[PDB]
């Protein structure tokens, strides 16, 4: 059971069609990641799984049903970016606030503030917290219920990197239960070990959707192999240059080499045997690579 | 139901606004500094209040709810908001029960302390009248800022930023007070020949500012016909409103 | 109709002095001679309701202690009970009662006659229209009429054209017009009471005149109506509670709203230590009556207290001392009895009211509220008023209550 | 110079403000109104006290609008922290930001009264044209002095505060006070004493307030009627010089200004 | 030397926010204050800046006083969120803080091209994105020559093609030897430019030097995932001889969390037998060095 089956929609303001021709499908227990510009490319497509907007030339199908039904709404989270609770409000009745909205039990309420780490400004005002402790917030009312979609418009804007990993803890635990989830994020490396699979869209189309595996496949993107000492810079720089490969001189004892990956099984076989591997880094391309390859790819 | 779900919101959200509790205090030291110099100094004080509840209980109203759709959307919580089990009907006639019951709580501490100033210093007031016209006027003065009310949502739905909601709030505010009738005077004095002021009557059904102070000076039409033209600014204008907030 | 000589009258002193016994008489009487008759207290000289009933056609007549009842009604031919003739000079009407539905004193071309403590009864049943007057006064000079009772005849004691008359310490009740006065050049009245009447005091077209001390309890739309007066003297007056009403009949007056005192071109006349209280209107003052002495009056509880249709100033203070105004919201700081500021009694839209009766409707709204601020802040829109400078701070009328 | 550099951005942030071209043109065709009903009417106290009540509505609106946000519009705006980080005090992005709206004030009401004298030279035939130059150009350089003292009580509210939502509270509570609530406390003072309280004192308390010693310098010429004055027939009984109602006007700047930066020194 | 803070305990209300920060930076350093948005990171900004008081402490910017006027023209200060002035243009508001730091008049057409914003130059700052602002407050911190940038999280609310411009253009600057500080918490990323981290926390600063040094002085795991093996069930053993744990997540994906004392024995071990598809050889991050200091505090 696919949770969001976005049908080939098209969405148009005027005359100018904003989103165009995209076909998405988010699996049972996927994380996606909606990665893009901030314009009307990617966030008018965080609408249509929300019951914000209508496909004027396709359909949705969250969880089965059309986007605006309460039974849907009743089990779909959604954090958005940018968000500003009420702040004479505390933190604690803005989450008893938004139980009562979603039918969520009102126990379940301290059990999500201890969960996000609000437990010691809940009874406190919105107006005195921080950028990140309102983002623990908006995180806390998109887990009431029990939610099978989570569209987390930039979950880990302000947090810090401990509380940054404790949020991926919470998303590799909640996918584990089937809780399908979408990130609509800009901070792009550290999301690529907990995205299922990105959804990279330029200003009006999809460019490239699929793992990570699939979009380093597809899109040929070269290997960044560093490594630090091995025998010598110089005689090391010599050797990937008849082989066909880009090897980069760097200041002293260092050898970074970006290479094509169609041949680095038996090219790192030499780089192994003839010296010590004391300090190397072979790196993948990354998701911040991908992004600029497939935003070069259409603009 | 939603609707109260909402509702308990927008009163523990209004009650802590700093800006409706001053004038709120301020409508009640008013209110009593009236009654004060109407006893010590019974229609003669209950009208100099009716102009007193007509400059502020539009004002109370437009405190409380000229951020009350855009405020949220500046916020981002309207666009959460939406995402959850509820129609864009129950957040504004959410709204209107939330902040309807704190100006209906804003009369009882506003006149809840001018009608005991009134009862306890004139010694022989005969409070057999007063709870008939304190009763007709605290009910009266919720149903003028219940209009308030409903003009404040049409203003937020309209505007895509706060700041330009109080430079309309305080539009509404003028014209609906303190311009409408400037112009009904400025018809009169001016002009003459073309102006029946046979009319003048009647063309004070137009403002709902005007149609309090009918209801606290008792004509060509009875009471019962402003009563009900005074509900139907509030369902009007409340229809207004769910119109326009269903064009976001 | 018979004659006083007629009756059985036994002297008492033989100089022309006569006291008719206690019984009762019918019918018309006529005094022809010189008779200071006096009477016992039941001499009820009762008409049967048609001629006058005591007819005085000879000078120096001392009529006193009479009872009269029921004569004639016949207005056009002046049936009066003390029929007054011009050769019936210095007569004296002293101590009687009178019960009859035509003219109760009427005298005529008389000097120096005395109408002194009579007690007149008009009537009961008409509508104040053909009651006939109580002490009807055409055109006499020298005559003292004092301390009488006139109650419920029409239009009280009606004055036409008498130059020179003292009018001292009368009590008029339930009657139309208290003290009518029609041309009556250089006359007095002091001290005169009225109450519960159509107009209290009529003063049309008469000249040079003192009033003073007179008072007027609870009558009815108009207090004190001075029409055309010029060099008078108002000093001393209370008027109290002039209700609204109407007079019945519109003839002279029209209705009115409730006002102690109604100036109607009376250009100069001393108007000074009057009481003007709880009345509608204090006092009206017509485009065409201006520039007149208004100062030391007491204008208490009034809910209008001037009503002025001008643009034309108006200073109410003569000598630098001015008027004691109830809702006078002011200060004074070197202690003498004025006060600091001016005091306008009307403001701009305390006068579209008069203009237009259909701003009570917006007199309870906010607008107004604030266009009587904009009046106390910006000057140039106030119109040219009623305004004193020096206002009184304590009433000057601490007497007149008594 | 770095007090210039700042005013002349205030100068061009200011004169941008719809806010300000409102009412500052309400301002003008105001006092083109009140001087064509002064000239209608023809009086000479009664249009001098009208337009000096005028710019007490309105010339310490004027100051309030523009200064409220000052201070902590520039320290919630994340912009006042870097300010600190340029070459400056926190005596110039002050005294600066005086000059700055100071200029503004100086020609919001240059151009009010500017043209109410241009409505009575062209409407009043046959006026005293030195007359006229003396009284509006005593309107124009003390009505600045009152725009003044309510730009330097607007830097005193913005470095106290923290947040901009309540320093509006503050300059309409200042606006409130010392216009509409001082003249009517001084009056329910004389009236429920009956002018019995203090006979010597109370003339003293009109110069704890900024819009009475402007209203003293414009009425001193032109006292007139007693009524037009209202509370300010007080001023007669005050012994000072008019001389010195300029230097009262002055120190309600200079205090309310070194109270004004020994506020934002500790900000 | 630019920034040369020594012995710093600065105290305000008696709580003694921080104490005894030793923090040299070079003359040509990326260095990055790496705590959280409490009273240890934001509290020696301010210091370095000049508009705090360093208590029982000298801080010594540019070989000078912090607060002097001499130095303040070779700072260059970005904020953490600044909605400048709404009604002022973009070239406007440029043009007033050339004036206000003494820069020539001529670098700010040359810093907005520089910059990508001259097309919304002679633009309201009200109709500014979040990143328009951030380029207009980077556009301002380069202005006249700065021989000390400060930059307090300018990579927040920007795409991140134009935050990998962002940190060539930081990259432009460190060759130029102008020193660079980057208080962030984007973590991810920045470790690739900097050239000295700092993490601090609780007042006291924990770890400073280069990212080879805080490897070196705090033992943490190499993340050698060998994707696409040949066999994986002898592989569950083979790592874990030696202490290195082979935990997998997929049919090959062995995550072996090493102890970077075997880099050698573990990797002939992958390359001698089994053919693998992508090896991805993770170097302790910045997270992760971040997340070992934090938890070595408390
Ligand atoms: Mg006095």
């Amino acid at each position: 059971m696919n949770a969001v089956e976005i049908q080939g929609v098209s969405q148009r303001y005027g005359s100018m069609t904003v989103l165009h021709d995209l076909n998405l499908n988010l699996g049972e227990g996927e994380v996606l990641g909606l990665f893009g510009h901030n314009g009307a490319g990617k966030t008018t497509s965080m609408k249509l799984i929300l019951g914000l907007l209508s496909p004027s030339e396709g359909q949705v199908k969250v969880l089965g049903r059309a986007p605006n039904d309460p039974q849907v709404r009743r089990q779909l989270g959604y954090l958005p970016e940018n968000v500003t609770f009420y702040p004479q409000l505390s933190g604690r009745e803005t989450l008893r606030h938004f139980a009562r909205l979603k039918g969520a039990a009102l126990t379940q309420v301290d059990e999500l503030l201890e969960q996000v780490g609000l437990a010691h400004a809940a009874d406190r005002r919105v107006k005195t917290y921080s950028k990140g402790m309102r983002q623990r917030l908006g995180l806390a009312q998109a887990l009431l219920g029990e939610p099978r979609l989570l569209l987390l418009d930039e979950p880990t804007v302000g947090l810090d990197p401990i509380a940054t990993q404790d949020l991926y803890l919470l998303i590799d635990r909640l996918r584990q239960r089937g809780t399908s989830i979408i990130l609509c994020s800009h901070v792009l490396p550290g999301v690529e070990a907990h995205i299922n699979r990105a959804a990279i869209l330029a200003k009006g189309c999809l460019q490239a959707v699929g793992s990570l595996s699939q979009l380093r496949a597809e899109a040929g993107l070269p290997v960044r192999i560093r490594a630090s000492g091995i025998s010598e810079r110089d005689s090391w720089l010599q050797r990937w240059t008849d082989a066909g490969h880009s090897a980069r001189g760097l200041s002293e004892s260092s050898i970074e080499v970006v290479a094509v990956n169609g041949h680095k099984l038996v090219l790192l076989r030499q780089l192994l045997g003839e010296g010590e591997p004391e300090d190397i880094e072979i790196h993948q391309p990354s998701l911040e690579d991908l992004y600029r390859y497939y935003m070069e790819r259409a603009g | 139901n939603q609707v109260w779900n909402i509702a308990r919101k927008e009163l523990s959200d209004g009650l802590r606004n700093r800006w409706l509790l001053a004038i709120s205090l301020l409508f009640a030291v008013l209110a009593v500094g009236i009654a004060w110099l109407g006893a010590a100094a019974i229609p003669a004080t209950i009208a100099s209040l009716a102009s007193l509840a007509t400059f502020l209980m539009p004002l109370i109203a437009l405190l409380l709810a000229y951020d009350a759709i855009v405020g949220e959307d500046e916020g981002g919580t309207l666009m959460l908001l939406l995402t959850y089990p509820l129609g864009r009907g129950q957040i504004l006639l959410g709204k209107f029960v939330g902040h309807g019951l704190i100006l209906a709580l804003a009369v009882l501490i506003g006149f809840g302390c001018a009608a005991l100033a009134i009862a306890l210093l004139v010694e022989g007031v005969e409070l057999g009248m007063l709870f008939w016209a304190f009763g007709r006027f605290m009910i009266s003065s919720t149903l003028l800022g219940w209009v308030f009310l409903a003009f404040a949502y049409v203003l937020s739905g309209k505007v895509n930023e706060k700041s330009s909601a109080a430079g309309l709030a305080l539009g509404v505010w003028f014209l609906f007070v303190l311009v409408f009738d400037l112009v009904l005077l400025a018809l009169l004095v001016l002009s003459e020949g073309k102006f029946n002021p046979e009319l003048l009557p009647w063309l004070l059904l137009l403002n709902p500012t005007d149609i309090y102070r009918l209801i606290n000076l008792s004509l060509p039409v009875p009471a019962a016909v402003l009563w009900l033209c005074l509900l139907a600014w509030i369902g009007v204008s409340l229809l207004l409103a769910y119109a326009i907030f269903r064009r976001r | 109709a018979p004659q006083s000589i007629t009756t059985l009258p036994l002297q008492p002193d033989g100089e022309n002095r006569w006291r008719l016994p206690a019984g009762e008489y019918q019918g018309q009487f006529t005094i022809e001679q010189p008779m200071q008759l006096r009477c016992e207290p039941g001499a009820v000289i009762q008409s049967q309701g048609q001629g006058s009933s005591l007819l005085i056609s000879a000078p120096d007549v001392l009529v006193e202690g009479c009872t009269l009842y029921e004569w004639g009604s016949d207005l056009t031919a002046m049936d009066s009970a003390v029929f007054i003739l011009p050769a019936a000079e210095r007569a004296q009407i002293s101590n009687n009662r009178m019960r009859g539905p035509g003219f109760g004193v009427f005298v005529d071309g008389t000097r120096d006659v005395q109408v002194i403590g009579n007690e007149i009864d008009g009537d009961a049943g008409v509508r104040s229209q053909d009651r006939g007057n109580g002490i009807h006064l055409f055109a006499v000079s020298g005559a003292r009429v004092l301390h009488n009772h006139v109650r419920n005849a029409r239009d009280g004691i009606y004055i036409d054209t008498s130059n020179g008359n003292h009018l001292e310490g009368n009590v008029i009740e339930d009657v139309r017009y208290g003290v009518h006065y029609m041309f009556a050049n250089e006359n007095s009245l002091i001290d005169n009471v009225t109450r519960r009447t159509r107009t209290g005091y009529a003063l049309m077209q008469s000249r040079k005149l003192t009033v003073t001390g007179n008072r007027s309890e609870q009558d009815q739309n108009y207090g004190i109506l001075m029409n055309y007066i010029t060099y008078s003297t108002i000093t001393g007056n209370f008027v109290s509670d002039v209700q609204r009403g109407d007079t019945g009949g519109d003839s002279m007056i029209s209705g009115g709203e409730g006002k102690a005192l109604f100036i109607y071109n009376s250009l100069f006349n001393t108007i000074e230590n009057n009481h003007f209280e709880k009345s509608s209107l204090g006092i009206h003052l017509t485009a065409g009556s201006e520039d007149n002495r208004i100062s030391g009056n007491a204008f208490v509880g009034n809910q209008q207290q001037v009503k002025y249709v001008a643009s034309r100033t108006q200073e109410w203070s003569v000598d630098g001392r001015g008027n004691y105004w109830s809702d006078y919201l002011g200060w004074d700081r070197n202690n003498d009895g004025l006060g600091d500021i001016a005091y306008e009694p009307n403001d701009n839209v305390d006068r579209l009211l008069w203009l237009y009766p259909q701003v009570r409707l917006l007199m309870n709204s906010p607008s107004i509220e604030v266009l009587r601020w904009v009046q106390r802040a910006f000057p140039v829109i106030k119109s040219p008023g009623v305004q004193d400078s020096h206002p009184l701070m304590k009433l000057p009328t601490e007497k007149l209550l008594t």
